[PDB]
């Protein structure tokens, strides 16, 4: 019963949501530039900053709704396309349906849009995490950094082109564009003075991996003059070229997606970055690397043993889990948790295009939401209690019961209770790893889910419980409606996404 | 495709699958990679001839698809390694039926090349199964 | 146009078909393509791009279909456990059901493993099995809403075809022996 | 280019060869030329027009609903909002309650319509 | 909608194959019944011919 | 019996004029050689244009409803609740009375296309239809 | 699908019946449990009405009412879940899905099979009528021969 | 639009993806191929003429070019 109307509606929605975002950004930027001689806030109720905040927030939100609709259309379209290809067995019949483009808006960068489930999951993560982070950064943007209210819109446009393109070069360029806005945010919006050095560490560490990926892309392009991302089927790389490409790709994308030993920059940046931008970084900016690694390694044929890469990922997991205990800083502890989860996700991609990719994608989504939740809780603690250190913070539950309850439920979700996409992703990865290498699976599970979990829980429980006798004149009140509903939405997603259609998982 | 009908079947249509020999698979893959130019040429020339003389009143309407004959013969020779004749008309009786099916797919039904390559490859596979050691 | 990467090995290549001798370090782009890079990277390289996409989808569906067999037999075992008391339960299970449970073990069905390690012959056999099931279904046209899409005219023509086929099958006499 | 009708004579080729390389029916030739063997370009154009109209309706409805909800329920604290709504007239209260819901619901319904293919002619039996 | 429309193709194939096998069994039963009726008619025709002779 | 009744019903439908556009669309879908390609394409265009359902009708209905509520609220002082409710109910009921009829036979393009073929009393059209009934 | 347990004889079944055993048979859902039942929908309507009244009373007396709201909202949701569960072709421990139920998702095969069954029934009826005519002719011949 | 109207591929892809390839191949590939096939065209013409005549030349048989 599938008809061409659904196909064209899917394509039109995907194409036009990008232009909706772009036109919103363009209008907002034109207003901002041409309303004032100097593009800084006027400290009065009639400033354009209020309009810009409104436009950014409710462009992201409306584009997120349209993205939900377009993602559902894509799911139907992909399912029915697979059915059309698979169903017919007659040799004379073949599915050759050709679509003509609309005459209203042009194709951005003269590229035909191609959408995949992983790309749309990444785009949904971008939308939601960007919404949370923009909601967080309101107190940070003041009177000279208001120009960074558009950072998340720029991120959304970059990610949209990144996930809706079938061109290798455009793919790589979109991946590399993410550096400038993130560096500028960390440099100009971070309150702490150590953020200045943290930004440089972030730039250099990420750029080393960017150069590695650039070398790999140069190898692919120079050898294969193609750029369509599908002509690689008709060209085979020799053993030496293939091993060089996989090594470069893995190391370069692991610089971004933190792997052992390349997580020093991540720890520094998470500790010294804005509490609202740490959410976006951990939640989304480390998963574009995973998506790019998946695309490249599934496109290239590799005839090498992945034991070395699996060992690197497992070593990162073990290192982060063991170090969890020794952190009294909640933000650094959450950063180590992010490193652990990202290393597990990266390990999920070490078997080419096997079924491990499904667990990897689900784990990427759950880690995004869980890291957003954890960093937002740390943000609330730091903002109301003027410290994010375990020695200075104690007995949160008895003065701010809602915040303590949020911490406890965050710990329960992090533990991986059944009924959560966290548990589902752990089940996928461990079920595969048990047959792949059962002893390695046992070691990984033991370390991560006992030693790292206990180290993680020690600090959070100590902060939540106790007796806050110190500085009774300065104790805060409670979570606000904004914070409470953000926490509730994170919990709601982590719980209900387990009912998403199992066809794609 | 790669399915054999059941000779003694209780119901009208029953099929049992078979897997071609590795030698046959290698031969077909190599020949397709080497001769893929001819198949794209057949598609482009088919469209070109239809555009040129598709109209009934056209002068060359009575010579339809004859220019494609050279491309088809070249593709057949390339796939069969110049053996078993220099023309599609010289196809052995073992592959004659599949050759007729391919011609019906391409020129009469004007079906997609995705469909008609199946019948052309079936012709090549029939020849290869018949001979075996002659092609390799 | 495709290109190549300069080679460093000092080996000699003897092409008996073309009756020439080359050196690995001296190969140009086309010679590299012809001699190196000519290996296969898929189960059925003989098939076209569209045909191999169909083959890949059928292989994925066939793996899911074998997993479905395992799930169905497990559900039947649960049904047997609930319906039949523990006495005679194993006696009745030591039949077709137990043999099928063992025959649907991990080597034959990929329950939760990342990859079902199948040779190209095994993949071809699985795809052939899926195609046999598809042929049996399409004989009677059971795939219109599920596992297929068709227009109204196609549905009407298929209904008439299935009606004729059923009439002929009914009119056929019983199979002897 | 040597691939042309020039120099070709039906005398040279056999009758079976001519029958094999004979043009199909005029209708078949027209369908192949226009690429309308399965679907017509006009059907594609109609589908595209409906898709664009549906997207515009959905996006406009979502924007209207979101903005109306925000501006109506973003006037102040709970007490202030309750007092403002109490002083609000009957028709003004009705619109404030109904506008956002109707816009969002219409957008969602238009989205559901596309995936739900009810207008299929095979409904029978 | 998820449950009704987006269903596992493997399980759909299994259900349709079960339905096809059941249809084939019913066709076998119909063949047996038709054969029985035809044999009865042939027996009656033979009896009528013998009586006429 | 059953097949004869089915064929007789098909003949009766062919005789009836209100179903001729649908039956000619069935012929068009079958792609029978009798129907010329140009006429087939024209009929497909007109039939698709006539049958397509657009969200514009729903959008304008909701727009009229919202505009009525907004206008009564803003441009009327101390409006009567009973009058407002009656007007709203009347508008909602009137929305239901708008029931366009797809009189495709009345539509002069489709009728002009298929009148020349006159599927009724046409043996080729009957043969085409008999295999395709739904 | 095929029978898994070893077969038993009809004589053995009759022996068990005489002994007094009964054949296990799944029972239809009662009207209260059946989601397609007038009793079920009357219960839903009563739930909705009582929930609205109790919600109004709770608002009056300053008592929580989100639970009555949940009842009202979940009545349609419970109906959706129950109807979907019933419609799905999933065979838990219970009655097996029949050919008609499976064909309800195969409209083409369903209609074709119905037509084929009707034609086969007509064919069998025609053969039976011809058999009766042949028997009548044989009887008439016998009577005529005996009288002659 | 205008800046890219020279080539169907986007400008960034043109700048980076194409490394070392002739601009004759990037733009106007048909003329590039025909120039490359110049002599093969006359060989094919001679083969066709001989085929019309009694002679059949097997050496140049593979040369059946359409672009
Ligand atoms: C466009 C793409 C997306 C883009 C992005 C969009 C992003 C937007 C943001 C949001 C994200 C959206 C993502 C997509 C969502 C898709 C959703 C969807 O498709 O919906 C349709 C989807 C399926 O649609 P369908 O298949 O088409 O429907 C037709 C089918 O035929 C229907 O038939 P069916 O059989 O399939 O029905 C399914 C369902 C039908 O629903 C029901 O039947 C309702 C059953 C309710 C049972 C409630 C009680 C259960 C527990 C008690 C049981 C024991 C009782 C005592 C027994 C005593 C015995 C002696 O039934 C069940 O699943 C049964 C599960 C029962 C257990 C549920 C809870 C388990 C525990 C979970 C814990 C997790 C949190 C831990 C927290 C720990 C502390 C921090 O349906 C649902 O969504 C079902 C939701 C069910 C919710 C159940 C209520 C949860 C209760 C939690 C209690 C926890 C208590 C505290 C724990 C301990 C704390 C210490
Ligand atoms: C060649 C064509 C070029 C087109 C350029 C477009 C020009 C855009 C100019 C924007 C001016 C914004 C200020 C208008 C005056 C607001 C007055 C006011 O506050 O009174 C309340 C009145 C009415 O309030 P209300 O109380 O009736 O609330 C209901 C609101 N509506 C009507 C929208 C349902 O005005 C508004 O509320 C309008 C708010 C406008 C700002 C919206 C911000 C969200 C993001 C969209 C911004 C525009 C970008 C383009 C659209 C998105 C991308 C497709
Ligand atoms: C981890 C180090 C610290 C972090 C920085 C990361 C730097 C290193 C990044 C990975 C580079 C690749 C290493 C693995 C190579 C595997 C293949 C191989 O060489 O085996 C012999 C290969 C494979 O041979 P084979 O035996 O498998 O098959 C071919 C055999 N013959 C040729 C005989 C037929 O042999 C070769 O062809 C030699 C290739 C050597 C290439 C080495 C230089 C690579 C230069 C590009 C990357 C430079 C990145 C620098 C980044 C900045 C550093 C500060
Ligand atoms: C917020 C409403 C959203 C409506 C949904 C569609 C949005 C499409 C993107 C619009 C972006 C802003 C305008 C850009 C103008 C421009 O420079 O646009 C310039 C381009 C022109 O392109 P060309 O020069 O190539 O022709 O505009 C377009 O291509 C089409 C613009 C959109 C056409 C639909 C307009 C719908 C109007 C709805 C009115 C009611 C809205 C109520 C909101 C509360």
């Amino acid at each position: 019963m599938f008809n061409l109307n659904t196909i064209y509606l899917s394509r039109i929605f995907i194409e036009f949501n990008f232009y909706f975002l772009f036109f919103l950004f363009l209008i907002s930027s034109i207003i901002f530039y041409f309303s004032k001689i100097i593009s800084i806030q006027n400290l009065n109720q009639n400033s354009v900053f209020n309009f810009l905040k409104l436009a950014n927030i409710f462009g992201i939100l409306i584009s997120f709704f349209i993205h939900i609709i377009s993602f559902w259309f894509y799911c139907i379209y992909s399912y029915n396309l697979s059915l059309n290809i698979f169903s017919d067995i007659n040799l004379y019949n073949s599915n050759s349906i050709e679509l003509l483009n609309n005459s209203l808006l042009p194709n951005y960068f003269k590229s035909n849009i191609t959408i995949d489930f992983f790309g749309l999951i990444l785009l949904t993560l971008a939308y939601i995490v960007g919404f949370v982070s923009i909601l967080a950064l309101d107190t940070r943007l003041y009177w000279k950094n208001i120009k960074y209210i558009f950072s998340f819109t720029i991120f959304l446009l970059i990610v949209y082109v990144y996930v809706t393109v079938s061109n290798i070069l455009l793919f790589f360029m979109c991946y590399e564009l993410l550096l400038i806005p993130s560096f500028l945010i960390v440099y100009f919006v971070s309150p702490s003075r150590r953020a200045i050095q943290a930004s440089l560490y972030f730039v250099i560490w990420t750029q080393l991996g960017s150069l590695l990926v650039l070398i790999a892309i140069s190898y692919i392009i120079s050898i294969t003059n193609t750029y369509e991302f599908n002509d690689l089927k008709y060209f085979n790389f020799t053993n030496s070229e293939s091993t060089i490409i996989i090594f470069l790709i893995f190391l370069g994308f692991g610089f971004k997606a933190p792997i052992w030993p390349f997580h020093y920059w991540l720890t520094k940046t998470h500790v010294e970055a804005p509490s609202g931008f740490s959410i976006y970084l951990s939640g989304f900016l480390v998963k574009t690397a995973l998506y790019g690694f998946y695309k490249f390694n599934t496109s290239i044929f590799i005839d090498i043993d992945s034991s070395i890469f699996i060992a690197i990922c497992i070593m990162g997991v073990v290192d982060s889990s063991l170090k969890m205990w020794g952190q009294t800083d909640l933000k650094k502890l959450v950063a180590y948790g992010t490193i652990q989860e990202m290393n597990i996700i990266y390990l999920a991609f070490c078997w080419g295009d096997s079924c491990a990719i499904l667990g990897g994608i689900l784990f990427s989504a759950t880690h995004a939401f869980l890291s957003a939740l954890m960093f937002f809780l740390v943000d609330c603690i730091y903002r109301r209690y003027h410290t994010r250190s375990l020695v200075e913070v104690n007995g949160i539950l008895h003065i701010t019961p809602n915040l303590g309850l949020s911490i406890l439920f965050m710990l329960v979700f992090f533990s991986g209770i059944p009924g959560t996409i966290k548990f589902i992703s752990e089940f996928y990865i461990f079920s595969g790893l048990l047959e792949a290498s059962p002893f390695i699976c046992f070691i990984l599970m033991l370390v991560a889910n006992v030693l790292g979990l206990i180290g993680f829980s020690k600090s959070w429980f100590n902060a939540t419980f106790g007796m806050p006798k110190k500085n009774t004149k300065y104790l805060p009140m409670d979570l606000s409606f904004k914070e409470s509903y953000i926490i509730l939405y994170c919990f709601f997603f982590l719980f209900i996404f387990s009912y998403f259609s199992s066809i794609f998982f | 495709m790669f399915l054999n009908p059941v000779k003694d079947s209780e119901f009208d249509d029953e099929v049992k699958g078979f897997v071609p020999s590795e030698g046959e698979v290698r031969f077909v893959a190599n020949k397709n990679k080497e001769c893929g130019y001819y198949l794209q040429g057949i598609e482009q020339c088919r469209r070109k001839m239809v555009q040129l003389a598709g109209d009934s009143s056209s002068q060359f309407h009575s010579l339809g698809f004859l220019p494609c004959k050279r491309l088809v013969d070249a593709h057949y020779r390339c796939m069969t390694d110049d053996k078993f004749g220099s023309t599609i008309e010289e196809v052995p009786e073992i592959g004659l039926d599949s050759a007729q099916k391919f011609f019906d797919c391409t020129f009469q039904q004007l079906k997609p090349m995705q469909s008609c390559r199946r019948f052309f490859d079936q012709v090549v596979r029939d020849v290869y199964r018949a001979n075996g050691s002659q092609l390799i | 146009a495709f290109g190549g990467f300069r080679q460093t090995d000092n080996s000699l290549i003897i092409d008996d078909r073309r009756k020439i001798i080359l050196n690995t370090r001296s190969l140009n782009d086309f010679q590299q393509k012809i001699y190196l890079r000519n290996f296969f990277t898929n189960y059925r390289p003989d098939l076209s791009s569209y045909d191999y996409f169909a083959f890949k989808e059928k292989l994925r569906i066939g793996e899911l279909f074998l997993n479905e067999y395992r799930k169905r037999i497990n559900n039947e075992v649960r049904r047997a456990a609930i319906l039949t008391p523990t006495s005679s339960l194993r006696e009745k299970m030591n039949h077709k059901i137990a043999d099928q449970i063992l025959d649907l073990s991990s080597p034959h069905v990929r329950g939760a493993h990342f990859q079902a390690v199948r040779s190209w012959t095994d993949a071809s056999k699985i795809v052939n099995y899926v195609e046999e099931k598809q042929t049996k279904i399409n004989k009677y046209g059971l795939q219109f809403p599920l596992l297929g899409n068709m227009t109204e005219e196609q549905c009407a023509s298929k209904e008439d075809e299935v009606y004729q086929r059923l009439l002929k099958e009914m009119q056929k006499p019983p199979k002897k022996a | 280019m040597n691939i042309s009708y020039t120099g070709l004579k039906l005398e040279d080729y056999s009758d079976e060869v001519i029958r094999k390389y004979k043009f199909p029916n005029s209708n078949e030739l027209e369908r192949f030329l226009n690429r309308e063997q399965t679907l017509t370009v006009q059907q594609h154009k109609s589908a595209i027009k409906l898709a664009q109209q549906d997207f515009f309706a959905v996006a406009g409805l979502l924007s209207v609903g979101s903005l109306s909800y925000i501006f109506y329920n973003s006037v102040g604290g709970k007490v202030i909002r309750d007092r403002i709504r109490a002083s609000r007239t009957k028709a003004q209260k009705v619109i404030v309650l109904a506008l956002a819901f109707v816009a969002n619901a219409a957008a969602l319904i238009i989205a559901r319509n596309a995936i739900t293919a009810h207008n299929f002619g095979w409904q029978a039996a | 909608y998820q449950g009704l429309n987006l269903a596992n193709p493997a399980e759909s194939l299994f259900s349709l194959n079960t339905a096809a096998e059941e249809i084939e069994d019913k066709i076998r039963q119909i063949r047996i019944d038709n054969d029985k009726l035809l044999q009865r008619k042939a027996q009656l025709e033979e009896e009528l011919a013998s009586l006429n002779n | 019996a059953s097949q004869l009744q089915r064929e007789q019903k098909l003949v009766q439908s062919l005789q009836q004029e209100s179903l001729q556009p649908h039956l000619f669309k069935i012929i068009v879908d079958s792609q029978s050689d009798l129907v010329c390609e140009a006429d087939r394409r024209e009929y497909i265009k007109h039939y698709t244009r006539a049958n397509e359902k657009s969200s514009t009708s729903q959008l304008l209905q909701v727009g009229a409803l919202l505009g009525y509520i907004y206008a009564v609220g803003r441009y009327v002082s101390n409006p009567s609740t009973r009058k407002f409710s009656y007007g709203l109910a009347a508008l909602l009921g009137s929305f239901s009375l708008l029931n366009p009829s797809k009189n495709l036979h009345h539509n002069h393009s489709l009728r002009e296309i298929y009148s020349k073929y006159n599927i009724s009393t046409n043996p080729q059209a009957l043969e085409i239809l008999k295999s395709r009934i739904y | 699908m095929q029978n898994a347990y070893p077969e038993i004889t009809d004589q053995h079944r009759e022996f068990l019946k005489k002994q007094g055993l009964k054949v296990y048979e799944p029972k239809p859902l009662p009207d209260q449990i059946n989601p397609f039942s007038k009793t079920y929908w009357i219960t839903n309507a009563f739930i909705i009405g009582v929930s609205f009244l109790a919600r109004r009373h709770a608002l009056k007396v300053g008592a929580p009412r989100i639970f009555w709201s949940g009842c009202i909202v979940g009545v349609p949701l419970a109906a959706i879940i129950s109807r979907g569960k019933s419609d799905q072709l999933d065979e838990l421990v219970g009655a097996r899905k029949t050919l008609e139920q499976k064909l309800e998702y195969a409209p083409i095969t369903r209609r074709a099979w119905e037509r084929a069954l009707a034609t086969n029934q007509e064919y069998q009826n025609e053969i039976k009528t011809q058999i009766q005519d042949l028997q009548a002719e044989i009887a008439a011949k016998k009577v005529a021969a005996k009288l002659e | 639009g205008v800046w890219s109207n020279i080539h169907p591929t986007d400008k960034v892809t043109l700048s980076f993806a194409n490394i070392g390839r002739p601009f004759r191949l990037i733009y106007r590939p048909e003329i590039f191929l025909r120039d490359q096939q110049a002599k093969f065209i006359q060989l094919e013409k001679e083969h066709i003429e001989k085929s019309k005549k009694g002679e059949f030349v097997e050496t140049t048989s593979p040369l059946v070019l359409w672009n």
